[PDB]
């Protein structure tokens, strides 16, 4: 295990921090909150979409061809 | 104004201003194991009072 006063080093840092119970819990939860989240998926839509948009595509094809596959042609 | 105090005054006194309060922290020094502000915010409470 590993304990608070072994952990590492740290000089010259100072931390201001407020009460719970003197401030609200959803400060600007729609004024700030929705722009840092089109930030967010801004940010990494171009690395997570192509491959999902990928398979979507082969999802429909294999569909389309097996389920007209069993299709009767007249010779 | 001494002789009055007895533990019954005391005990209200002191919830008045102690229990249940939110306090004000200053730490300086080698502080990782200062608590947390919030576990100092509930060592002013007990669950069994
Ligand atoms: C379900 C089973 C319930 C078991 C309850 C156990 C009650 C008990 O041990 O009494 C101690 C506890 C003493 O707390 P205290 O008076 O504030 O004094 C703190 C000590 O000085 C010591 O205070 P402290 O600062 O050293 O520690 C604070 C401690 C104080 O709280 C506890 O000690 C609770 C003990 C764990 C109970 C687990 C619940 C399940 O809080 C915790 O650490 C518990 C966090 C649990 C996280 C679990 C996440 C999952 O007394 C009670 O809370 C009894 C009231 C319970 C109501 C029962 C409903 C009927
Ligand atoms: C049947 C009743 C059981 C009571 C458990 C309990 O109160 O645990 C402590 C904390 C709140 O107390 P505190 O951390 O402010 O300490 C107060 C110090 N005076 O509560 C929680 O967050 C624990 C969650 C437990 C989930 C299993």
């Amino acid at each position: 295990g590993r304990q608070f006063g072994h952990l590492t080093r740290v000089r010259h840092v100072i931390t201001y921090s407020l009460s719970p119970f003197e401030q609200r819990a959803f400060p600007h939860y729609f004024s700030k909150g929705i722009p840092n989240v089109l930030r967010r998926t801004r940010a990494c839509i171009l690395r997570v979409a192509p491959p999902f948009v990928a398979f979507y595509l082969v999802y429909t094809w294999g569909t389309q061809e097996f389920e007209k596959s069993k299709r009767k042609n007249p010779a | 104004r001494i002789a009055e105090v007895d533990a019954r005054v005391v005990r209200e006194v002191c919830s008045k201003y102690f229990y249940d309060q939110c306090p004000a922290v200053a730490g300086f020094g080698p502080i990782e194991q200062l608590p947390d502000y919030n576990r100092i915010r509930s060592g002013m409470f007990w669950l069994r009072f």
